[PDB]
RNA sequence: CCUUCUCAAACAUUCUGUUUGGUAGUGAGUGAUACUCUUUGGAGUUAACUUGAAAUUGCCUUAAA
RNA sequence: GUUCUUUGUAAAGUGCCUUCGAAGAGUCGAGUUGUUUGGAUGCAGCUCUAAGUGGGUGGUUCCAUCUAAAGCUAA
RNA sequence: GUUUGACCUCAAAUCAGGUAGGAGUACCCGCUGAAUAUCAAUAAGCGGAGGAAAAGAAACCAACCGGGAUUGCCUUAGUAACGCGAGUGAAGCGGCAAAAGCUCAAAUUUGAAAUCUGGUACCUUCGGUGCCCGAGUUGUAAUUUGGAGAGGG
């Protein structure tokens, strides 16, 4: 028993829309700094025309500044945030710019999928497979919105 | 005559042969020497008849003469009813203004209110206004150099009237100063209202100067583009003129459409304006993208089609021009007329003239999520076009709240609808 | 319709010019002599 | 960017949802000691917007003080005297109740070398910021002291008794006036 | 601002009313 | 001040590819990696050919 | 909850041309009359267009715990 | 002064045109209680708690001046 | 899975690299503070710094044809004001000494967390480089601090 503003989350993706989804994020996993640091080593070997890289968007404020300009088309919650402020206002935010969103157990477990320890939220904006992105926007949607 | 003829001062003239123009209009050679005498003058000289030039040349040689500092007055002020008159009347001016160190500007409702106001504080001396925000304005524009006011006219008295703005024209002209300042205007046709403004505003004793078969389509907002460019495809290598709202949405469409067809509008270089039309006029296959008061400009010459895309500046000149052409040309250019689903009210102004009637995109989305330039092109055609709907009389047909913004980003090409600062 | 505003930067629509750099600072490493390429450390692994 | 909601969210002080927040948040801290150090701010607009930075040198403590010498006085005056070799840059009001008052404080330690090669904060280095809540050089401290310009800070504008002082001597020249 | 309006407009209905505006 | 040897082979390339067409040089996808303006394409032309030819 | 039948021979001498065989398909929907056959028992073909992979019932265990 | 280096399609400035254009909340403020001032101000426990063409300081319809609730800085 | 991993939290190590007490005290800053108005924001007491400290670039002073960081002196002035009683007692303007402006929060680097602490081997050692480790995404660098400022030509 809380305010509705709280409480939205405990109601999340189910196991196998969550896996999924985890599994079509993880295409997109960013250059780790390794990887980023040994290509950029190699190019410049190579010069001692090129297309855009695709990558997911998880920083917060990041995130904020692509959301409310409607390019993101799918954003994770993580539903942990120990400053519950900082995502209290997300999903209403998301649902104001009808940008779907989904809340997803764990800080961790997002994080764990953009080489960092921790991550709040993340988005995409591009992809590769379109079709799949919106069979999983469209089954996200029925499963979490329609539902809650 | 020419221009050269008169005292007019050596960077003028040089201005004017920049231009290409040498030979001086009926209306032109008329009004010229008088205005250059300081009197005033009301006419019914119709759009298009070059007296934008002749009342800019007295005005830019008084301008010179004075050489009066920007902090020392306002200059001149130039009022016009559409946005689109308004931006071809500054396009014009600034051909003169290119040899002339005083500063030009424009206030035009629906842009960025901020800006203007910023504007404002440096004194502009060549100004392009409209009667709305004006009103705005010199209520809230606190520093704004008002006082001297060397020069006031206005501009289609007739289209004001219909929109009507007398009530804030009144009002404007009782907080504009009420002294040796010369006043003008001009409009297509003299009724009682604009005969009253004009003794209103003129001071002195005025020294008077005088000079079909309706083809449309019902097509949404998203598909207008794809289904003009099929249209022109299947139709392609003939002798075509297509009007639109603005010169911005004119030249992302030439761009676009490049990347057979010509570009011709009032932002544009004079000299590469009429250059353009002549083209046209002798290509026998050309294709041109302008807007309806470059149209204006001069009488059509003959052609095949006549696709008015974006909606015209005024139906009633539209209307009337329609059948001037059907009499003066023996091959009529059908008509086609693009009506959205929501603006089928326009079908009673259609009816009222008693004519007859006839019912005849990833690729470039890439493109535009490829190309800085044409992203940019793609997005200020946008932003022109909504303020030209924002910029009309008819509001009882046409509605900017009856338009879904994002079909109209999907026809110009935009997967999500543009920042646009347009006061729906 | 978006809230914002200061339309795309270029920067967007073309290569980054941080990548540039770096990879410039890389190649005046090599030509300095202090970084090795990943071709001649494999070498170098024997 | 997503502080402009947090302001926003936080200018509704009284809202139900900030309500269950505070009431969750003082039991928790109810449970811990009076002076503890914090992972992280709860309020990153506030910390932000009072200088803090998430980067090697920074610490956030959470002190209790007994409601009812001002209440972040006498918590910046604690951390400080706790936190002997951090210095005390500023602080927020991070919650309330009918018994307690809790304040969160951010911290700079002047020994990393972060700190002491950041040209935008090594300024706190210096052995004159020693201890700046002793000497009431903090905002808080500041604002009690009356700091301020105008007429309603004449008396105080800087300094309250050497305006005493300097009304009271006695000005003598070589050549009498 | 726009944006700033939209912000304030989010805020107002997502912190509700409070107790003592709750008494309107 | 001058050119560096990489921005002096991109300069000749592009020069080669399209000559004194700025027009046409400005849209070349594959040679102009960098969006570069019209002026700023022609200003370094014109300094590369009075350092070279 | 993985992922798709990636050339065989002969002649050729051209920095390699020709023949044979090798092409076994998500579904549903619309469609203005032509070649046929068993001629009642309905079956094989023939321009064109729409599509979320859309849809109501045609009588071998280490990919392990 | 003397000597080696720069470079990288690197960073800034000038005038013009164009599209945009954020601002310190348990804080200001009022109430009350202790305290200081020759100032009625400020300081301080606590109930409440403000808005963005908004807010503070001053007078005859308001007009004049700034943008607090962060911090650094030799003389 | 009658298991195995991501973190977050909490403890410990004769862990590695660091800092804190205290002394002195004429001046500086804060708290407290006597012998309803007066000795008094004094005496005494406690805490915190340096060669100076504090303050410092206005939600300022003024109602003028306006001045424009802070600080000290003369003047304003023993005036305004108050306690109208003994008595307390300002401040703007004016002249002089010396003058310096800046840094964050705030709108996307997302076509590349580009940032930084520490370990290791060298060198030209108040530091620099190659590699690794960790912090950082609940925001480390550049770009903007209202004098506006930012994307483009």
């Amino acid at each position: 028993k809380v305010p509705p503003t709280i409480a939205q989350f405990q109601y999340t993706l189910d196991r196998n829309t969550a896996a999924e989804t985890f599994k079509l994020f993880n295409k997109y996993r960013p250059e780790t700094a390794a990887e980023k640091k040994e290509r950029l080593t190699k190019e410049a070997a190579a010069v001692a025309a090129s297309p855009k890289p695709y990558a997911v968007k998880y920083g917060l404020n990041h995130v904020v500044a692509l959301i409310e300009n409607k390019k993101a088309k799918l954003v994770l919650i993580a539903n942990d945030v120990d400053p519950i402020e900082l995502v209290v206002f997300l999903p209403a935010l998301c649902k104001k710019m009808g940008v779907p969103y989904a809340i997803v157990k764990g800080k961790a477990r997002l994080g764990t999928l953009v080489n960092q320890k921790t991550s709040a939220v993340a988005a995409l904006t591009e992809v590769r497979d379109e079709a799949a992105l919106a069979k999983l926007v469209s089954t996200i949607d029925a499963n979490f919105a329609d539902k809650y | 005559e020419k221009f050269e003829e008169l005292k007019l001062s050596q960077p003028t003239l040089k201005a004017i042969e920049k231009m290409g123009f040498t030979t001086m209009t009926s209306v032109q050679a008329r009004t010229i020497p008088p205005l250059l005498a300081g009197r005033d003058v009301l006419g019914a000289a119709k759009t298009g008849s070059g007296k934008t030039l002749a009342f800019l040349i007295p005005a830019i040689e008084l301008l010179h003469s004075l050489k009066f500092k920007p902090r020392n007055g306002t200059g001149i002020i130039v009022i016009t009813p559409t946005r689109e008159l308004a931006l071809q009347i500054f396009g014009v001016a600034r051909e003169l203004m290119e040899f002339h160190s005083q500063t030009f500007g424009i206030v035009i409702g629906g842009a960025n209110r901020r800006q203007e106001a910023e504007k404002l504080m440096k004194g502009v001396n060549m100004l392009i206004a409209t009667p709305g925000r004006l009103l705005d304005h010199l209520q809230n524009t606190k520093g704004f150099v008002f006082k001297n006011l060397k020069a006031l006219i206005i501009d289609e008295a007739d289209r004001i009237l219909e929109i009507g703005f007398e009530d804030e024209m009144r009002q404007i002209i009782k907080i504009l100063p009420n002294e040796d300042r010369q006043s003008m205007l001009f409009s297509a046709t003299q009724t009682t209202k604009v005969e009253d403004l004009a003794r209103i505003s003129l001071r002195p004793g005025p020294l008077f100067i005088n000079v079909l078969e309706q083809g449309y389509v019902v097509c949404d907002s998203d598909k207008r583009f794809l289904l003009l460019f099929s249209f022109l495809k299947r139709n392609q290598k003939k002798k075509i003129i297509v009007f639109l709202s603005s010169c911005n949405s004119v030249k992302y469409y030439a761009e676009l459409l490049n990347y057979p067809v010509l570009e011709l509008h009032g932002k544009q270089k004079q000299q590469k304006r009429t250059n353009t039309f002549f083209e046209f006029c002798n290509a026998e296959r050309g294709i041109l993208i302008c807007t309806d008061v470059a149209a204006r400009g001069l009488d059509i010459p003959a052609v095949d089609w006549i696709i008015q895309f974006d909606p015209p500046d005024d139906p009633r000149d539209y209307i009337h021009r329609v059948g001037r052409t059907a009499r003066g040309t023996k091959g009529k250019g059908k008509s086609l007329m693009f009506l959205t689903p929501n603006e089928l009210g326009f079908l009673r102004y259609l009816k009222a003239s008693k004519v007859p009637l006839n019912e005849y995109q990833s690729q470039l989305e890439k493109l535009i999520k490829s190309n800085y330039y044409l992203h940019q092109t793609a997005k200020d055609g946008y932003r022109s076009y909504l303020q030209a709907y924002a910029s009309h009389s008819l509001k009882t047909v046409y509605q900017i709240d009856k338009l879904d913004l994002a079909k109209v980003a999907k026809s110009y090409g935009f997967p999500v609808p543009p920042k646009v600062n347009i006061t729906i | 319709m978006p809230l914002t505003a200061v339309p795309e930067p270029k920067r967007r629509f073309v290569p980054s010019k941080n990548e540039a750099k770096r990879v410039m600072k890389i190649v005046r490493a090599i030509r300095e002599g202090r970084i090795i390429p990943p071709k001649k450390l494999k070498e170098m692994k024997e | 960017g997503a502080y402009k909601y947090l302001e926003e969210l936080q200018r509704k002080k009284q809202s139900d949802v900030l309500r269950f927040l505070q009431r969750v948040r003082v039991w928790e801290y109810r449970q811990k000691n009076v002076i503890h150090r914090a992972a992280r701010p709860t309020r990153p607009d506030k910390a932000r917007r009072l200088g803090y930075k998430a980067k090697q040198g920074f610490v956030i403590y959470r002190v209790r003080v007994r409601r009812g010498r001002s209440l972040r006085a006498t918590a910046e005056e604690r951390v400080g005297r706790r936190a002997a070799n951090l210095r005390v840059l500023n602080s927020y009001w991070v919650n309330q109740d009918s018994t307690y008052k809790y304040f969160e404080v951010i911290l700079v330690d002047p020994q990393h070398k972060a700190i002491r090669r950041d040209a935008r904060y090594n300024w706190i280095c210096d052995p004159v910021h020693k201890h700046r809540e002793a000497r009431g050089l903090t905002a808080t401290g500041k604002k009690s002291r009356g700091i301020n310009k105008g007429h309603k800070f004449n008396n105080t504008k800087a300094g309250r008794r050497k305006t005493w002082k300097r009304q009271n001597t006695l000005s003598l020249w070589r050549y009498r006036k | 601002s726009n944006r700033t309006k939209f912000v304030r407009s989010l805020v107002r209905e997502i912190a509700g009313l409070s107790p003592y505006e709750r008494r309107l | 001040r001058s050119q560096s040897e990489r921005e002096e082979e991109w300069l000749e390339k592009l020069y080669k590819k399209h000559g004194d067409d700025y027009k046409k040089m400005f849209f070349d996808k594959k040679l102009n990696i960098y969006q570069q303006s019209e002026g700023d394409l022609k200003r370094r032309l014109l300094r590369w050919k009075k350092r070279n030819g």
